[PDB]
């Protein structure tokens, strides 16, 4: 009988986590300040890893990689794709980025005044440099300020922007599993490119949403329509670059925050949020380090979480995860 | 030359001393009587071995060490032992009821009438010396004797030496061989009433000499015995610099130097390799490379800790044997590539490198099989900073409902001392955070 | 590092006897006190219980007191009562009357100082005197109402000695008087002051071990007073042998008793054998472990489960692998940790000595400290009050001088003991 | 990855390499201490002993 305790209550992955473990008869919940646990289901914020892997006799597992919010920050990915040899300076698939403070980002914006190309980016949205600037010295934190990405492929009917979160388990062993089900976050708006003020059909986040349900199109759809509008599949024009970028970060990281020669030990759960452009490239956005998932999705991919994360680690008594491999 | 007084303090450090000088005696071939053929300057020498070893006019060896016990149990066994040549009777002091696991007895109660016998054979061995550098203390956090008794002799060498350095050698407590369910309360006292006196301390925590014996020596239940004589081996790695011919710490100043630039964050991990059992009949000895990148690895740290996760303020490499520079800069090159260090950015990213040519001596019939190469690094890494995180927070947890604190007032020590120590200790704790972040 | 033994009326005495006759067989002493044993294990701890005299004969530190001559006339007579030097036989004749008062206020203290000053000529001849322990039942006149009253006075005089003591709580199942619940009441005010750690042996426990357990239809005080050598020897071998700790009583207390009021602790034995006949399988590590937790191996009719262990010490006996013993015990923890408070860590220490008790090639003795004993002070103090409440059976106290107040004081002082019990079972 | 204070003997050699250059109480207060504990010890007892007295 393994034992476990919950550590971050306002987890809706995890919330079913724990109810899925109870339910084999198997596992036993403790009090989040017992440290006789096999598992924690750890906090967000300075969960302590420090106490970790030094219980005699207890193989210690927790839900987090130690160091893996260097990738899931908006700041931090930007100086971990710019400084990383195995991520050149231009990735291709990265969008052009620059961590402004707020007490060589203009260098390039004047370069689009040489040929009045495209200048819109993000934090949010502006066409004028002033005008965003003002807003990240407003705001007093660090921002980061990114190239809009002006051409997103528009689905059609209703002319709308979407982007695609891909949700990716890492396990203790480092094999990297992309789960199967994807979701296209759409904007019910139809987009236009000549008022960014109203962002109800430029920022696609299913809250800032408050043609299919939920504003949410799973990947059954989504490759149907490919077919039908671009003669194309998921898999060939966007899936296979979304499983290039995922192996490509996630192999980046993996000599800072592997758990392979340590004394207790890490998975964790990624949301991977990409966006495709009307050439059908595709481009990463953020990577969220405590994402939710899709309702029609909770059951199947906690469930995995459970074979492939927790009873691999401790076991008990064909898949919906590609191995992406390393 | 300039010599080195050693202090051995309670049963941690006891022991832990006679697996070093033993060590010591195997290393310069000096016999249990104290006999030391080598030596050809009869009666004198300012060799380098000397910082360790006075002589006696008729040739005999001994070393500068003082052991105290608060019971007579342990510095018996040294007073009938196959060394019982080598030490002066003076040098073992000895009294009859000991600290009883409580920090407060061994400084207050009962530290406070043998402190003044102690500094006294102290300065006995003080007065052979021409030129002291200063004191080597052994002992544990987790004794009443190693704990107490050992932060009122820190503050009266203070007072006594003021101008002499002090390092430490700790032994952290691990509850896999723990004595006492109180030992978080004396090791945050000692730290607290020791830190200002201390210039340098090497923590050895024995949850982690615990499992590099069952890893990696094959020993299912390590006992003191298999954990000292391993514990020597990374003391000896970091003393012979003061033992031998060389230019890389040659003296207790030198330690703080190279690895304390931040006076109160002077607690450099030790790390060592490679650790190979002696029944292993076929071993492929390891390259410089190897031993190297295995010092980057947790496993083989005197700590368990992540030094991915913090920053380095400076970093030693200590090799004995078959070592020449181009291996170890070749090894450093790729490793600096395959590893995160970080160091923090008012300290350059680089390694003092020290080889002695003579390999690792090995206790005949021990554990340890010889070995053609082995390295010690000592790196002051804020990741060493878990550790004290992890017992501060055993500290609040039994100090929240103040458990056991009747035993230590009882002894006459206030609560207020308590919060005290642990405030202390968080500052420390943030002292680490704001270096590493 | 010299323990000083005392026991003290019918039942201290009785269990002090059986107590000598067991640790004298352990270290090979026989009953006219010469040695001849084979191991060295067996004399290198000798001196905490044993005086040497000159023959090199090893005499018991052992001071033998009573009231009444009967009992102590038995032991004399007994077959190891040769051991125990004369001088130290302290009785009178009148004896206590089953009354806690006669036993603290009239003829106890008729009796008291002559017995302080056998204590005094034995603590004398101590390099390092580690303290007291005393043998007695709390239901009794004797060794309750005198065994209180020496603690008190040993306190007196040795203010910076540890007092231990084995206390045999009264229980309607092995009872003699109907004011056992008074005696016991009365006692445990003064155990509570005045001992550092008492190991609460419940008369209710050792009858339905007997009965349960062992199958004895009858039980007898020898049936139960094998339980409790058992459980004596368990309990004191980390002080009488050689271990990787050099255990004595302070470092006892000082991890065992974390606020100084809660130290009465709950003792365990395993395997539980009948006298006479022996069985020949010995136990197995994991079958140790298990049973030494179990409720039906616990020496206070206290459920565990129905508290928690603030503090445990484990001591397992004979020839086994210490790995699997650091293996079961940290299994028994992790798999039922939420008995455990979280607040004291790492609260479970284990030792393991080679030899083996008499008869069995293994064994475990449990000594818990569990916020469950309130259970034991709960019964002892609801029959209290059924009888305090309509005054009955007091005039046998308030004829030797007592006052009702002083049997207030008492029922109250222990009702505290019970809410701080409480207070941490909580926490 | 530069090399610097090469220093040899017969015993070994030392050196230093650089990947990248950079970016008390007294006596009578002790005394005082300890005799304050110690009072504090001798208070606790004296106490117990008039209890015991009582
Ligand atoms: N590595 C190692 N650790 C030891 C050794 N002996 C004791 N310890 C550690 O020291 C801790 C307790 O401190 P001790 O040094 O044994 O106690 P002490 O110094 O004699 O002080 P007292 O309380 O008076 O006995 C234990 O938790 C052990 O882990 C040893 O020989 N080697
Ligand atoms: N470079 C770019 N070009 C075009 N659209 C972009 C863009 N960067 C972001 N967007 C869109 O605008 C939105 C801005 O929201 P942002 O990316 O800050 O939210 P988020 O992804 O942090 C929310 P959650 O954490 O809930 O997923 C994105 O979600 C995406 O739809
Ligand atoms: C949670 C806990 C419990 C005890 C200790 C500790 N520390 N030192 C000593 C103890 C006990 C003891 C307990 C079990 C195993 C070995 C020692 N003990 C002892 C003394 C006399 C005895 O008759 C029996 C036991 C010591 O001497 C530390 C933590
Ligand atoms: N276990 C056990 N309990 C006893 C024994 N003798 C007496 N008792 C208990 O002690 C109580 C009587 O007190 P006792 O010690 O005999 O009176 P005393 O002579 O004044 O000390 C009774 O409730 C018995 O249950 C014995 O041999 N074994
Ligand atoms: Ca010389
Ligand atoms: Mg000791
Ligand atoms: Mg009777």
């Amino acid at each position: 009988m393994y034992t476990f305790v919950v550590r971050d209550e306002n987890s809706s992955v995890y919330a079913e986590v724990s109810r899925l473990l109870l339910a084999t008869g198997q596992w036993k919940r403790l009090r989040k300040d017992n440290p006789r646990f096999n598992l924690m289901l750890g906090e967000r914020n300075r969960l302590p890893f420090g106490r970790l892997g030094h219980e005699p006799g207890l193989v210690q597992l927790v839900n987090y990689y130690r160091g893996a919010d260097k990738l899931c920050r908006k700041a931090s990915l930007v100086k971990l794709i710019k400084t990383s040899p195995e991520l050149s300076e231009s990735c291709t698939w990265f969008p052009e980025s620059y961590v402004i403070y707020p007490t060589v980002f203009l260098a390039a914006y004047n370069r689009r005044r040489e040929g009045r190309e495209g200048n819109v980016w993000i934090a949010l949205i502006s066409s004028e440099a002033s005008e965003l600037l003002d807003f990240i010295d407003e705001q007093g934190q660090v921002h980061v300020i990114q190239k809009y990405l002006e051409k997103p492929l528009l689905l059609e009917p209703g002319h709308r922007k979407f982007d695609i979160r891909s949700w990716v388990l890492v396990d203790h062993l480092y094999n990297i599993y992309l789960y199967r089900e994807g979701v296209l976050r759409t904007s019910s708006e139809p987009y236009n490119s000549a008022n960014f003020q109203d962002k109800t059909c430029h920022l696609t986040n299913h809250c800032i949403q408050k043609y299919e349900e939920g504003n949410e199109m799973f990947f059954e759809e989504f490759n149907q329509y490919l077919m039908d509008a671009l003669n194309t599949t998921l898999e060939n024009s966007i899936l296979l670059q979304i499983k290039h970028i995922i192996r490509s970060c996630l192999m980046c990281i993996e000599p800072a925050i592997s758990t392979k020669h340590l004394h207790y030990q890490s998975f964790q759960l990624f949301g991977f949020d990409f966006m495709v452009d009307e050439e059908l490239k595709v481009w990463l956005i953020e990577v969220n380090g405590a994402p939710a998932c899709a309702q029609k999705l909770y059951a199947e991919l906690c469930q995995g979480i459970v074979d492939v994360a927790i009873s691999s680690v401790f076991p008990l008594a064909t898949s919906i995860f590609i191995k992406l491999h390393h | 030359m300039r010599e080195c007084i050693s202090i051995h303090v309670g049963q941690a450090g006891v022991q832990i001393g006679n697996a070093c000088w033993e060590l010591y005696c195997l290393e310069h071939g000096i016999q249990p009587d104290g006999q030391m053929p080598s030596d050809k300057t009869i009666g004198g020498g300012d060799d380098s071995f000397n910082t360790f070893f006075s002589e006696t006019g008729a040739g005999k060896h001994v070393p500068r060490a003082v052991f105290v016990d608060l019971e007579p149990t342990v510095i018996d066994e040294v007073r009938t032992g196959t060394y019982r040549q080598l030490f002066h009777p003076e040098q073992l002091i000895t009294g009859k009821e000991d600290a009883a696991n409580n920090y407060a007895r061994g400084h207050y109660t009962i530290g406070k009438e043998i402190i003044d016998l102690v500094l006294d054979r102290i300065r006995k061995l003080a007065d052979q010396c021409t030129g002291l550098q200063g004191f080597l203390v052994f002992h544990s956090f987790g004794g009443g004797t190693g704990s107490g008794f050992t932060s009122l002799l820190m503050e009266r060498l203070s007072v006594d030496y003021g101008k002499k350095s002090k390092l430490e050698f700790s032994i952290y407590p691990a509850p896999q061989v723990s004595t006492a369910v109180v030992e978080p309360y004396n090791s945050i006292l000692t730290t607290h009433t020791t830190l200002e006196h201390s210039d340098c301390a090497f923590m050895v925590d024995n949850e982690a000499i615990y499992d590099i014996c069952r890893r990696n020596l094959d020993i299912e239940r390590p006992t003191y015995t298999n954990l000292n004589r391993l514990i020597s081996q990374i003391v000896s790695s970091i003393t012979a610099s003061l033992r031998f011919d060389g230019a890389l710490n040659v003296d207790l100043t030198e330690f703080q130097t190279n690895l304390v630039p931040y006076p109160r964050i002077h607690f450099p991990l030790a790390t060592y390799a490679p650790v190979i059992s002696a029944e292993k009949a076929y071993h492929e000895q390891l390259s410089v490379a190897e031993i190297t990148n295995a010092c980057f690895e947790p496993a083989n740290q005197m700590v368990k800790c992540d030094p991915r996760h913090g920053k380095y303020m400076a970093c030693c490499l200590l090799y004995r044997g078959d070592v020449v520079p181009k291996d170890v800069n070749a090894a450093i090159a790729t490793i600096k590539t395959k590893r995160s260090i970080q160091f923090v950015d008012w300290c350059p990213t680089g390694f003092k490198v020290g080889i002695n040519y003579q390999p690792p001596t090995v206790v005949p019939g021990g554990d340890l099989a010889k070995v053609q190469r082995a390295v010690c690094m000592l790196s002051n890494t804020t990741a060493i900073a878990e550790a004290w995180a992890r017992l501060d927070h055993k500290f609040d947890l039994m100090y929240a409902k103040r458990a056991f604190v009747h035993w230590y007032v009882g002894e006459g020590m206030e609560e207020g001392e308590f919060s005290e120590a642990r405030e202390d200790m968080a500052a420390l704790e943030k002292d680490y955070e704001e270096v590493g972040v | 590092r010299e323990i000083v033994h005392i026991q003290a009326g019918q039942c201290g005495n009785q269990i002090g006897a059986k107590f000598w006759e067991v640790i004298s067989d352990e270290h090979g002493i026989d009953p006219t006190g010469s040695y001849h044993g084979d191991s060295d294990l067996q004399l290198e701890r000798i001196n905490v219980y044993y005086n040497e005299a000159t023959g090199n004969k090893y005499v018991p530190r052992a001071i033998l007191v009573d009231l009444e001559p009967g009992t102590m006339d038995s032991v004399r007579s007994g077959p190891f009562g040769q051991i125990f030097r004369p001088d130290n036989f302290v009785f009178g004749q009148s004896g206590a009357g089953n009354n806690w008062a006669k036993g603290h206020y009239t003829e106890g203290a008729e009796l008291v100082d002559s017995v302080l000053d056998v204590v005094r000529k034995e603590s004398e001849s101590c390099d390092c005197l580690q303290g007291f322990q005393l043998t007695h039942s709390l239901g009794g006149g004797t060794g309750s109402g005198m065994g209180t009253l020496l603690i008190s006075k040993i306190r007196e005089e040795y203010p910076d000695r540890i007092m231990n003591t084995f206390s045999v709580m009264p229980s309607p199942k092995v009872s003699d008087t109907v004011v056992e619940p008074y005696n016991a009441t009365l006692s445990v005010h003064q155990l509570v002051e005045n001992t550092d750690e008492t190991y609460c042996i419940d008369n209710e426990a050792l009858y339905d071990i007997c009965f349960r357990t062992l199958k004895l239809t009858t039980p007898t005080y020898g049936d139960l007073n094998h339980l409790v050598s058992a459980t004596m020897s368990g309990v004191t071998t980390c002080l009488r042998f050689p271990g990787q700790l050099n255990a004595d009583l302070r470092k006892l207390a000082v991890n065992m008793v974390p606020f100084p009021r809660l130290h009465f602790f709950m003792p365990g034995f395993a395997p539980l054998t009948s006298r006479g006949s022996q069985q020949y399988r010995a136990l197995t590590v994991p079958e140790l472990t298990q049973q030494m937790f179990d409720s039906k191996n616990m020496m206070a009719a206290c459920d565990p489960r129905h508290g928690r262990y603030l503090t445990v010490a484990a001591i397992f006996r004979g020839r086994m692998s210490m790995k699997e013993v650091d293996e079961q015990m940290l299994n028994v923890q992790n798999k039922n940790s939420s008995y455990f408070v979280e607040w004291i860590p790492n609260n479970v220490k284990t030792a393991v000595c080679d030899i083996p008790p008499r008869g069995l090639k293994m064994s475990a003795t449990f000594i818990g400290n569990s916020t469950a004993i309130q259970e034991l002070f709960k019964r002892i103090s609801e029959q209290f009050t059924a009888m305090f409440r309509r005054k009955a059976f007091l005039h046998w106290y308030t004829g030797e001088g007592m006052d009702e107040m002083e049997f207030t004081e008492a029922e109250s002082n222990m009702n505290d003991l019970v809410s701080e019990y409480q207070q941490y079972q909580d926490a | 990855m530069e090399v610097i204070e090469l220093n040899k003997c017969t015993s070994g050699q030392s050196f230093e390499v650089i990947l990248k250059p950079p970016s008390d109480p007294s006596l009578e207060e002790i005394q005082k201490k300890l005799e304050a504990a110690e009072e504090r010890r001798k208070y606790q007892e004296a106490e117990l002993l008039k209890h015991l007295a009582e």
